[PDB]
């Protein structure tokens, strides 16, 4: 069917390129998070620093 | 800092704010903090009671 499979190509096509979209925004999210991570990495410590050593 | 308490273990903090690290060393004598057992006076070496009995 000329006039409907070929047509019905794009009946999910959009949804298709909204969530390619939505990968990019949502990686953009996850870099702010992950910068998030490697900020509570070493905010509290190193200051006080107790030693012992490693057995 | 890499300190160790005189009668206890090991740490490694710094400072307060103007202790002036230059006559700073390993070696002379320091306070710590109550809390973060950071440096808040550095001060000059004992004197050995017998010596001041003599």
């Amino acid at each position: 069917d000329l006039y409907s499979r070929y047509k019905k190509l794009q009946q999910e096509l959009e949804f298709l390129e909204v969530q390619e979209e939505y990968i990019k925004d949502e990686q953009k999210n996850l870099k702010k998070e992950f910068l998030h991570a490697q900020e509570e990495v070493k905010r509290i410590q190193s200051i006080p620093l107790v030693i012992g050593q490693f057995l | 800092f890499i300190v160790k308490a005189t009668n206890g273990p090991r740490y490694v903090v710094g400072c307060r704010r103007q202790l002036d690290k230059s006559k700073l060393k390993p070696g002379t004598r320091v306070a710590l903090d109550m809390t973060t057992l950071t440096i808040m006076r550095y001060l000059p070496r004992e004197v050995d009671p017998l010596v001041y009995n003599m």
